[PDB]
């Protein structure tokens, strides 16, 4: 994937287009973009206005995740309050939609030096059953515990 | 954001004015007057506007200022605390040093001119070195000690500043550059290294706060180590981020060596403003760690502490000063049965030592725990090194309380009303900020 | 970035790369290679000799 | 008559001090005493470090002695003359998960083996 | 100005006098001592580190000798 | 109704310690006594709702305590059957405290301060045992620490109280920084920090070692024990509220709430913990470090019982609720005792006349204490022993541990009635109120209603052991009663005076890890930089 | 040493203070004085406990209105008398009350 | 002997000319010892007695470039674990010698 100079400038072009029309008419939620400016640039800061814009939007998806993150807690508290010594069992659902929302708004801006969020241990449960099953074909002793069906109350 | 830069520029103005007799007043009735145009500024700040939430320029880019996060929280600080330091001081000599500083400093947490950064907070230079080497009650050594280090890291990030506008064309952070030279990264990473005290470029602030007037302390410890933050938010992170992921465990070292030898070294102080300031070092490397994981928790955790910490290093400080008008002394084994000789005094002091040790129903227990959530997001090893060091606070803390508490003691030195309220704002602002109001 | 919720600083694609375009259309250069005197004395290949 | 009794004032200073004074601690009143008891000065029951040590190498074989039969020497087959408690299918297989449960031992069961290594867990977090 | 250095005896007779003076020289660590004790009860401070440290390198022994044994079946087969 | 008692304690504390002038010392003797009534009225209806009747509530202050990005976490109160418990035995034993404070400290001059410091100090108690997520329990953990630190060091002007609170705030403070560790894991891999939510079936071990260490610290387990023997140093009303329900129990209820602990580590901890509690308080001679290291022994048993079985967890909390009854009649029958004798050596105690009510609370404590058969002591230290049996490493030191705990617990009890008079002939007296009488009637009304209403739902269930096996601790305690009667030498003297010393933990402390630590302040700074830094 | 004029202003020392025991009795401390005592406690206390009765109705309100039961008591609770949110009590077997 | 200075009616004058003594900020001062001051200046100008000596080196050394040499190994290794956990490419840190440029992940990148 290489990009030329010519192609380079006409995006440029055609992002001041774009600024251009937003400024026709005013809007009090300008910060708070609904949809990205799409680009193939090799660096977003190239273009000033695509940098500002798609930073915005990442902002107030980060937001909607967060603020998803704590409803989707408040219904496995509630339903974790219900059942009683049946939790386990009725709360595996909404427990393993709950962690994936928590991964999801950690690990999409974590940042350079951040790891991945193991929300439920799936990524290390993963790891044991891979390393289980090369170790049961290749006739290798694996020193690590089997894969888990259940690690936490979800996943 | 107009408003409150006016009304910067028209404290200093008013002293040449004023009748050299109304000179306090005046000068309280204008800090009070800042205070209320950055609330302004609060309120003309729109959290739709993500990026920035007020930008002015005002014919030049060097005049371009403008509030974000970091910067609003540093300047509502700044402006809450400079009308305490404004009673502390009297002379108009010691008015116009103070109010000139302030000026200094509130300009360039606004600037988003990295020359122009420069200009505004290197002005107050000889202003410390006056301030701190006055006739009686200062030293020169400490002057010294300050001037070359704010000197030598400023003329270094000066030279990288330099570097960027000829490359790029501009320094100022609205305009996205991006660099991945290390020499200029060290240039800019080196005023941080010393004005953030980070072993082994910390042995200013000691001697410094030592020697300082207590409005002197108040606002170097408040504000003036906050520019650091203010700095790596605005001038490094944007543009030095490559340098940072490359050089983390490095950076790692450093902090973490701060804050362990920093720990150590406040177990040898006698001097109640020298355990203050060496625990102001100490904290200060957290806050630097958790900005530069360059996370979502990071920046915000360290600016939360940074809140903190300005609210709660200031009221150490000023109880020392008090103390220290009560009694002419500050060595703690002068010192002995301050709980029953001064009641009201031992009530406040223990309650900010309790807001050091980052107690839950403080500030700091929010801030370090976003911090050290920051920290174990990037590594469990790096926020387990923190937790555990952080006893050695507790012991050098729980000795001076206990030296303090109790003995033999002939003299009342409990404090007066001005005393009281000269610190009920930090009280009520610390008891609001620490049950979440952060 | 200049906000407490995502990342400072920014990415550029490994992938992506971009097509050199020279800084001016003629290149008139005024910094004189190095003297050939300059890389015998650089030269440390015999050691009694670089000394 | 707990408050009003009579103290001892400890004597002003009246020589050169120590350079590492700060390891005395002296309130005014007269018994004053060392920043951590024991560090320096008088030893309480005249017992030097040496002689704990030595009593606690003698101590130590018979307080672990319990603890290493069963914990060692012992195994799940011979530890007790019962196997663990027995439950329906389905109450077993959720108490198998828990790590530190107590029906991972049940040699009877077909997956012993999974379950004695599922109890030899991870040490830390893989990821 | 100063405080008088002479000292109030009116209490000896009840509690005792103050001639027994302490016997301690005011002094610290060996450095030997103080070399080893720091090199033991450090190493005992970062206990999680060691065992990060175990299990990593047993994680990428056990990984390489998978590969190893991948490549002797994949090289024949 | 849930929140009122947390309020009524909180209240007395601000009332008493910030307009005490107003109030005077009369002013406290009501306040916090009707305060704390009231919050145990509260706290009965609260046992009634949640206990006996099945009904858990969760109340929400307010959300959003801590915002940061994902990091969120609420001020919220869940009160579940294990809380309510707590809860009740900790206003009942702090309302009787407080009652009992009422007479004591009048000679002391800052008697609503004290108030206001034991108000507190409950109202966190119950702000741990109440929380629904980890940051509460901290908040509560930190206050609890904090109050103890301003209620041992209550007399200033002596170095030994004041360096007391000192090494409590440090041990302390070393645990809750394992025990953030352990909960910074949780929230990164459970995605929040709720019990509920919280649940983990495999955990790795560095979060179990973590939790281990943090809750060894309040709870005095071994190497963590330092401060518990000190922490005598205080007045008798704070001695009782830490030893019997505030300080040592909160440990055991961090471990009964999140199950990470593992079998291997806790059992010879506990095992270890008490034997060496009860030998250590063999050699005592002061009352109130005897009760002390029988509180580290019990706290032993406690911790070993998790080990066990399944059903540990509600052995160990049925022992913790039964131990604070009559540890803490023993604690306040004890500071009475040396009020009267203006003495704290068991050798100067003798038979002297006194009041009926007193000397039978410290009977019937004792015995709670050695184990005598049908009492609410007995079947909670029962119910650990028998099923200690399959543990056979644990239940030898457990038995052990039971010998030497009568041994001790008889002596005390021979030397406080039963033996000569002992001290000199001077006019001592101690004249108690009827609020003391009230107080005791209030512990002694515990202790009754505990053999009634029993400590756990598997008390009685049948552990199926040999009757020689079921009935062996009624006889080692009945063999260690009666040689602690007729006041045998046990061990040589070596031996006796290693147990005198604690085991020399302080000064394994003081010799090399204190030493260790101000040498590595003398390279920070001498050496360094006020040295190599430091100009001419 | 004769008393200083602003002793008339200080107050006495109390039923309670041991007559041995001195005090300063100029220092103030909001908890109180060494003893204490003060004339008009009674009226105070009063106060004192109508301020605590007041605080307790707005806790009240406050915790009834956030006071959740999500799962039904086994039997009747005495909350049933003030709240009207509680389920209504299913017994161990199954049967409604 | 002594008099009251402070005057809450504002009628404040400083008797400086008065025969007894006022009861200023200074009446509460500590009296102060000659061996604690001389104590204070010795332990403040503690250079003074700095000596290069073998001792002094190896204390240095060992403990303070021993923290750091630990510290920054550490913070290596999980650096490394890190990479290995994220699934990055061996990064390019500064003093490691590695032959790939990765250094700041692709946000837009999946790894
Ligand atoms: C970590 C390991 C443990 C560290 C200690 C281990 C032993 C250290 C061994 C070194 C040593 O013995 O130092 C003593 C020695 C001082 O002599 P002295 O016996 O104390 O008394 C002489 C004076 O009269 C003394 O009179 P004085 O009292 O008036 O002067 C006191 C002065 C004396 O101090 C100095 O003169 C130099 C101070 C900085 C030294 C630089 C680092 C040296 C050690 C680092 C490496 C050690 C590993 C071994 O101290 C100061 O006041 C200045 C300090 C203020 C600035 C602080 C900046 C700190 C930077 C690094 C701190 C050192 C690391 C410890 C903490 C690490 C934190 C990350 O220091 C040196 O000589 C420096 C040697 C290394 C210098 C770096 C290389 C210089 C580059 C020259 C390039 C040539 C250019 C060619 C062109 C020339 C034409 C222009
Ligand atoms: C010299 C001083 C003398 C005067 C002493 C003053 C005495 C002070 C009294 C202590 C006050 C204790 C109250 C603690 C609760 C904190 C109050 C609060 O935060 O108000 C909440 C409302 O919540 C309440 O009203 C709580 C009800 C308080 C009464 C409940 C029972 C009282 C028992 C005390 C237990 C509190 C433990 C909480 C631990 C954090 C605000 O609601 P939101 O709109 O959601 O605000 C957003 C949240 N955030 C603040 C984080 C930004
Ligand atoms: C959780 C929601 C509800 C919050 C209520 C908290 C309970 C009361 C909080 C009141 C404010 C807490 C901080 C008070 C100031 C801290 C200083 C202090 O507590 O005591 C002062 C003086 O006390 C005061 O004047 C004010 C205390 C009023 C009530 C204090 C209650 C206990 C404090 C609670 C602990 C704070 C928790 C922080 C960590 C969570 C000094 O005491 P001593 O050092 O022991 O010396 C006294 C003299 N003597 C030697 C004779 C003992
Ligand atoms: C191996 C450690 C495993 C267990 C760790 C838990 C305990 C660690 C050491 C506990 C020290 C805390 C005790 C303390 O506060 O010390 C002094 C407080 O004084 C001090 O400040 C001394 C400082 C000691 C604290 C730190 C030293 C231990 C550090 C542990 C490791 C050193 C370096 C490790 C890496 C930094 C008070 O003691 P006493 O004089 O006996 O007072 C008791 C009351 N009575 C008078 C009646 C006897
Ligand atoms: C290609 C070039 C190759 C390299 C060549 C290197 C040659 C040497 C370069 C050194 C440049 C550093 C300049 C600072 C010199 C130290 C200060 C002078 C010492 C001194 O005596 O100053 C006294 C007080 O200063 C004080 O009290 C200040 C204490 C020390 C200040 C700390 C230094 C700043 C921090 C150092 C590193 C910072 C980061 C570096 C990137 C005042 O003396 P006086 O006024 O009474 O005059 C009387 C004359 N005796
Ligand atoms: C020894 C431990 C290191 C101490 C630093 C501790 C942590 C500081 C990290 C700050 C973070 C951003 C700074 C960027 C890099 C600074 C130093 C990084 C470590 C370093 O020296 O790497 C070198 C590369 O950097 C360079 O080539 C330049 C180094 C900095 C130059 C020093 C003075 C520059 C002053 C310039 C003023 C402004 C000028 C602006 C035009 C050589 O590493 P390598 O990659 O070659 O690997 C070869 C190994 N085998
Ligand atoms: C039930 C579970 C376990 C409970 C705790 C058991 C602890 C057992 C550890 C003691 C048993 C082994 C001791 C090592 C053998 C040494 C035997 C001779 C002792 C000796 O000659 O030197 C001593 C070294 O201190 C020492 O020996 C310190 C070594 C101790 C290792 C650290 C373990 C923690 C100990 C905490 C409690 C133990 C207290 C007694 C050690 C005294 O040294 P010195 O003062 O005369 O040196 C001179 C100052 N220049
Ligand atoms: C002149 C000044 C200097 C002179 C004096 C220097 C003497 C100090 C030398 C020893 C320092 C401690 C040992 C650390 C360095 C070990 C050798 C470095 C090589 C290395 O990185 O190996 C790793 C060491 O383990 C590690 O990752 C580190 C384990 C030790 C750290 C924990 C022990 C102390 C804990 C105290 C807290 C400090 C850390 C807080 C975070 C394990 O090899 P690898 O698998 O990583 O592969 C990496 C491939 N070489």
């Amino acid at each position: 994937t290489t990009a030329t100079i010519e192609e380079r400038r006409a995006f440029h072009k055609e992002v001041l287009d774009i600024v251009q029309s937003k400024l026709a008419n005013k809007n009090s939620e300008w910060a708070r973009p609904e949809e990205p400016i799409l680009h193939n640039l090799k660096s977003e800061k190239e273009e000033p206005h695509v940098y500002y814009h798609n930073n915005n939007f990442r902002v107030t998806r980060q937001l909607i995740h967060f603020e998803k993150t704590k409803i989707f807690e408040d219904e496995l508290d509630k339903c974790m309050r219900t059942h009683g010594e049946a939790k386990y069992r009725k709360c595996q659902e909404i427990a393993k939609r709950f962690q994936a929302s928590c991964r999801v708004a950690s690990n999409l801006e974590r940042g350079p030096n951040a790891r991945k969020r193991d929300v439920g241990f799936i990524y290390q449960n993963n790891k044991l059953r891979e390393l289980e099953k090369d170790a049961k074909e290749l006739g290798l002793n694996n020193p690590f515990p089997p894969s888990s069906p259940r690690t936490t109350i979800g996943y | 954001m107009s408003l409150y830069l006016f009304m910067l520029f028209l404290q200093p103005l008013s002293l040449s004015f004023v009748s050299r007799s109304f000179s306090k007043i005046s000068s309280l009735m204008m800090s009070f007057a800042t205070l209320w145009s950055a609330v302004y500024m609060w309120f003309t700040s729109n959290g739709a506007n993500q990026t920035f939430y007020q930008v002015v320029s005002w014919g030049s880019d060097w005049s371009t200022f403008g509030v974000c996060y970091t910067s609003l929280y540093i300047s509502l600080l700044c402006a809450f605390i400079f009308p305490i330091c404004v009673i502390l001081v009297q002379g108009y000599r010691a008015l116009s040093i103070l109010i000139c500083i302030q000026t200094a400093v509130s300009l360039s947490i606004v600037s988003l001119h990295m020359l122009a950064f420069y200009a505004l907070f290197e002005s107050s230079l000889l202003l410390f070195f006056i301030l701190i080497g006055r006739r009686k009650y200062g030293s020169l050594s400490a002057a010294y000690n300050i001037s070359i280090y704010t000197f030598i890291s400023a003329l270094g990030f000066l030279i990288s500043a330099f570097w960027l506008n000829w490359s790029f064309g501009s320094v100022c952070a609205l305009l996205p550059n991006e660099e991945a030279n290390s020499f200029v990264a060290f240039g800019i990473f080196i005023l941080l290294w010393v004005k953030a005290p980070l072993v082994p470029f910390h042995l200013w602030l000691p001697e410094a706060h030592v020697y300082a007037p207590t409005a002197g302390s108040v606002l170097l410890a408040g504000v003036l180590l906050k520019i650091s933050i203010v700095g790596l938010h605005v001038f490094f992170l944007p543009i030095c981020a490559s340098s940072i992921v490359k050089a983390f465990p490095l950076i790692l070292s450093i902090c973490l060596g701060s804050f362990i030898f920093s720990s150590f070294s406040t177990l040898k102080q006698i001097d109640l403003k020298k355990i203050v300031a060496y625990s102001s070092i100490s904290h200060m490397a957290i806050v630097f760690l958790s900005s530069a994981t360059n996370s979502g928790l990071g920046i915000q955790g360290a600016v939360l502490y940074c809140i903190a910490h300005g609210l709660i290093s200031p009221g150490l400080f000023l109880l020392v000063g008090i103390l220290y008008k009560n009694t002419n002394t500050k060595l703690v084994f002068y010192l002995r049965g301050l709980s029953q000789q001064a009641p009201v005094w031992w009530s406040v002091w223990v309650f900010f030592m309790l807001g050091n040790l980052a107690f839950p129903l403080f500030p700091n227990f929010i801030a370090e725990v976003v911090c050290l959530s920051a920290l174990f997001k990037n590594h469990e090893l790096y926020a387990y090194a923190f937790i555990f060091f952080s006893f050695v606070g507790t012991v050098y803390s729980s000795t001076v309380l206990g030296r303090l508490k109790g003995g033999v003691s002939s003299q009342c030195v409990d404090a007066s009303r001005l005393d009281v309220i000269s610190w009920n704002p930090l009280v009520l602002a610390t008891v609001v900020t620490g049950i979440g109001y952060m | 970035t200049f906000n407490y919720v995502i990342p400072y600083g920014g990415s550029s694609s490994y992938t992506i790369n971009n097509e050199p375009v020279k800084a001016e259309e003629v290149t008139v250069d005024f910094s004189k290679e190095p003297s050939a005197s300059s890389l015998k004395l650089a030269d440390k290949s015999d050691w009694i000799a670089y000394t | 008559a707990g408050a009003g009794g009579p103290v001892k004032l400890s004597p002003p200073v009246d020589k050169p001090l120590p350079y590492n004074y700060d390891f005395w601690m002296d309130n005014g009143i007269y018994p004053g005493q060392p920043i951590y008891d024991g560090m320096f000065g008088s030893m309480v029951g005249n017992m030097s470090l040496e002689y704990m040590a030595k009593g606690w190498l003698v101590l130590l074989p018979i307080l672990s002695a319990p603890f290493v039969y069963e914990h060692c020497i012992a195994d799940d087959v011979t530890r007790n003359p019962f196997v663990p408690r027995q439950y329906p299918s389905e109450v077993r297989e959720f108490l198998a998960l828990f790590k530190n449960g107590f029906v991972l031992n049940d040699y009877s069961q077909p997956d012993y083996e999974e379950m004695k290594r599922r109890q030899s867990g991870l040490l830390t977090p893989i990821y | 100005n100063y405080a008088s250095l002479k000292a109030d005896t009116s209490m000896d007779h009840v509690f005792g006098d103050s001639t027994n003076k302490l016997n301690y020289d005011f002094q610290l660590m060996s450095s030997k001592e103080a070399f080893f004790w720091n090199y033991t009860l450090y190493p005992i401070v970062g206990f999680p580190i060691f065992l990060y440290l175990y299990q990593f390198n047993k994680l990428e022994n056990f990984e390489a000798e998978i590969a190893a044994a991948k490549a002797a079946k994949a090289a024949s087969e | 109704m849930f929140l009122l008692a947390v309020y009524f304690l909180f209240f007395s504390a601000i009332a008493n310690g910030f307009f005490g002038r107003y109030l005077g010392v009369r002013g406290s003797q009501l306040l916090g006594p009707s305060a704390l009534f009231l919050a145990l009225l509260c706290s009965g209806t609260i046992f009634y709702e949640v206990c006996i009747q099945g009904c858990s509530t969760n109340i929400k202050l307010f959300e959003n305590f801590v915002y940061s990005n994902e990091l969120n976490v609420s001020a919220s109160f869940l009160y579940d059957p294990l809380a309510a418990t707590m809860t009740l035995t900790v206003v009942w034993i702090s309302c009787a405290v407080h009652a009992y404070q009422n007479l004591y400290m009048r000679g002391d001059g800052s008697q609503t301060l004290f108030t206001s410091y034991l108000s507190a100090f409950t109202g966190f108690m119950l702000i741990l045992v109440a929380g629904q997520n980890l940051v509460m329990l901290f908040i509560g953990w930190e206050g609890i620490g904090v109050c103890s630190y301003l209620l041992i060091g209550y007399y200033g002007s002596r170095v030994s109280a004041v360096k007391s609170a000192n090494k409590s705030l440090i041990v302390n403070k070393i645990s809750d920084g394992f025990l953030l560790g352990s909960m910074l894991y949780l929230w990164f891999y459970t995605g929040s920090f709720s019990y509920c939510s919280l649940a983990t079936f495999q955990i790795p071990d560095v979060v179990s070692i973590l939790v281990l260490l943090g809750a060894i610290g309040k709870s005095s387990q071994l190497f963590f024990h330092v401060w518990l023997a000190d922490a005598m140093e205080g007045p008798t009303p704070v001695s009782a509220l830490i030893h019997a329900a505030t300080l040592v129990t909160a440990g055991i209820y961090v471990l009964c709430k999140l199950n990470l602990h593992s079998q291997s580590a806790v059992g010879i901890l506990g095992a270890a913990t008490a034997l060496m509690g009860g030998l250590f308080g063999l050699a005592a001679n002061d009352l109130k470090r005897v009760i002390a290291f029988s509180t580290c022994s019990q706290l032993g048993y406690m911790m070993a019982v998790l080990s066990t079985c399944d059903d540990g967890a509600d052995f160990a909390m049925g022992h913790l609720v039964s131990h604070a009854g009559f540890k803490a009649t023993l604690f306040l029958s004890a500071g009475l005792s040396i009020a009267k004798e203006n003495n704290n050596f068991l050798n100067r105690y003798g038979s002297r006349q006194g009041s009926p009510t007193l000397s039978f609370a410290t009977t019937i404590a004792s015995l709670n204490l050695l184990g005598f058969p049908e009492l609410g002591g007995f079947y909670s230290k029962e119910s650990i022993l028998n099923n200690a049996y399959i543990n056979q490493g644990v239940s030898i030191i457990l038995t052990l541990a039971t010998f030497l705990t009568a041994f001790y617990t008889s002596k005390v009890l021979a030397q406080l009635y039963l033996f000569p008079y002992g001290n000199g002939r001077q006019q001592k007296s101690f004249d108690i109120d009827a609020t003391t009488l009230i107080c005791f009637g209030l512990l002694l009304s515990e202790m009754l209603l505990r053999i009634f209403t029993g400590s756990s739902l598997s008390q009685n269930m049948t552990t199926n052991l040999p009757a020689h096996i079921k009935n062996l601790p009624f006889w080692v305690a009945l063999s260690g009663a009666l040689s602690g009667l007729a006041t045998t030498n046990l061990f040589s003297s070596n031996f006796m005076r290693f147990f005198g010393n604690r085991g020399g933990f302080d000064v394994f402390y003081a010799r090399k890890c204190s030493n260790v630590f101000y040498h590595n302040a003398y390279v920070s700074y001498t050496l360094l930089d006020r040295g190599f830094l430091k100009l001419y | 040493v004769p008393e200083p004029p602003y002793a008339k202003y200080l107050a006495n020392k109390s039923h309670y203070c041991p007559p041995d025991f001195h005090y300063s009795r100029e220092i103030y401390a909001p908890y109180g004085g060494y003893f204490n005592d003060p004339k008009g406690w009674r009226t105070n206390t009063a106060i004192a406990t109508l301020v605590m009765l007041a605080g307790a109705y707005a806790v009240f309100c406050f915790g009834n209105a956030r006071e959740e039961r999500l799962r039904a008591p086994k039997g009747w609770i005495p909350s049933q008398l003030w709240n009207d949110n509680v389920p209504t009590p299913v017994d161990y077997r199954g049967k409604v009350l | 002997s002594s008099r009251i200075a402070g005057d809450t009616t504002g009628k404040y004058t400083p008797n400086i000319f008065s025969p007894e003594t006022p009861m200023d900020r200074s009446f509460s001062h500590v009296p102060k010892n000659p061996f604690w001051e001389a104590w204070v200046f010795r332990r403040d100008n503690i250079q003074r007695e700095f000596v290069w000596t073998w001792q002094t080196i190896f204390d240095l050394a060992t403990f303070v470039g021993g923290l750091y040499v630990a510290m920054y190994a550490t913070a290596s290794f999980c650096s490394r674990q890190n990479d290995k956990r994220n699934g990055y490419p061996e990064r390019n840190y500064y003093f490691s010698d590695s032959k790939s440029n990765f250094v700041i992940p692709d946000e837009r990148e999946f790894y």
